[PDB]
């Protein structure tokens, strides 16, 4: 069961190789409410007109998007969106441009982000954190094996389904990457050491956002927090983690190994690759192959009031969309 | 408690991507 993957790098070269362009148009779709707000775009609820579907639309203004530099991390998400496929990466439906904007549009998860959740509630048990942390190592495992890199692993980009399983949105900052990259990006409380030393990095980034992530499930904060992004920094590179009293002996150990300044002894990037993940003491009980079939009782299913129902999310402030009357980043975006 | 200074933190909203 490597020719699992061996098939997907197979589907994924050829979906990289040739991609989808220009399947749907604005004015197929009725605009709802705001879900969501990033640095770059924001995401909307939609509906098709003519099937009456519902989606996520992520809107993004070319000129802000050459504003910040995100050109490259704008081609590669929508390119690396169309070309993979796995059960916990949401799915790319359809995608355009028109005089200002790109769009991509996806499957609508209806269970909001985990993060919303977490909050409210402090923090999940240890069988719960388990089982949304496994679901991360199956498709880290899966988006590795094709040289991709992630980089943005957190709970506000994890939206949860309606069998209660994780739906990884936010492909900003994924990257194709051949051995090593360099750009920085991500997001502060989520950063390795490397990236904030301007080392110059590798898959191993993500492991090491892993860790972060059972922190925060299993604490109900991370491991690293202070008011100021470059605060946070010092405390990452430091490699100084105390975990709260409660926390299992297994995932201190666990967490120890992901949250690893030295890449030499960080768990993903060793001789033996995710199964020192998969094979450690608190995946024990984890039925590897009954998570990827989504067999396993989830921690819990979200509140359903029909198609089309956003009480799961935040409200946002809307802006309305303006296009343009003359094109506005012409070779720029020649591929998307 | 840790918990309790990270609720009066100013990081415990949705928190952004870093730009440059
Ligand atoms: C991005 C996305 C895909 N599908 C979605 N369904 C609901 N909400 C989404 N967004 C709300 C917050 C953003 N982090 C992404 C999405």
């Amino acid at each position: 069961v490597k020719e699992f993957l061996a098939k997907a790098k197979e589907d994924f070269l050829k979906k990289w190789e040739s991609p989808a362009q220009n399947t749907a148009h604005l004015d197929q779709f009725e605009r709802i409410k705001t879900l969501g707000t990033g640095s770059f775009g924001r995401v909307m609820l939609v509906k098709h007109k003519e099937t009456g579907n519902h989606y996520a639309m992520k809107i993004l203004d070319k000129q802000k998007v050459v504003k910040l530099k995100q050109i490259e991390h704008t081609l590669n998400e929508k390119r690396i969106l169309q070309a993979v496929n796995f059960p916990f990466l949401v799915k790319l439906e359809f995608s355009f441009k028109d005089n200002s904007n790109l769009y991509m549009v996806m499957e609508y998860v209806p269970g909001g982000e985990m993060f919303s959740h977490l909050r409210r509630i402090g923090r999940f048990s240890e069988p719960h954190a388990r089982f949304y942390a496994a679901q991360i190592v199956l498709t880290f495992e899966y988006l590795h094996s094709l040289d991709l890199i992630y980089r943005d692993l957190k709970p506000e980009n994890l939206l949860i389904d309606q069998q209660g399983y994780i739906q990884v949105t936010d492909f900003g900052f994924a990257k194709r990457v051949k051995g090593r990259t360099w750009t920085l990006c991500g997001t502060p409380e989520y950063l390795a050491p490397e990236i904030i030393l301007s080392k110059g990095y590798n898959k191993a980034v993500d492991w090491w956002a892993l860790g972060v992530l059972i922190y925060e499930m299993a604490a109900g904060y991370p491991p690293f927090f202070a008011d100021q992004p470059i605060q946070i920094y010092e405390k990452i590179v430091s490699g100084k983690v105390r975990f709260p009293s409660h926390f299992s002996s297994d995932l201190k150990d666990l967490l120890r190994n992901l949250l690893q300044v030295d890449l030499t002894k960080r768990f993903g990037n060793l001789k033996n690759g995710v199964n020192d993940i998969k094979n450690h003491k608190w995946f024990a009980t984890t039925d590897w192959i009954a998570i990827y079939q989504r067999k396993v009782e989830a921690p819990f299913i979200p509140k359903f009031k029909g198609p089309g129902d956003t009480s799961n999310f935040d409200d946002y402030e809307e802006e309305e969309i303006r296009v343009s009357i003359n094109e506005k980043c012409g070779k720029e975006f020649s591929e998307f | 408690t840790t918990y309790a200074d990270f609720i009066a933190s100013g990081r415990t909203g949705r928190r952004n991507a870093i730009h440059d």
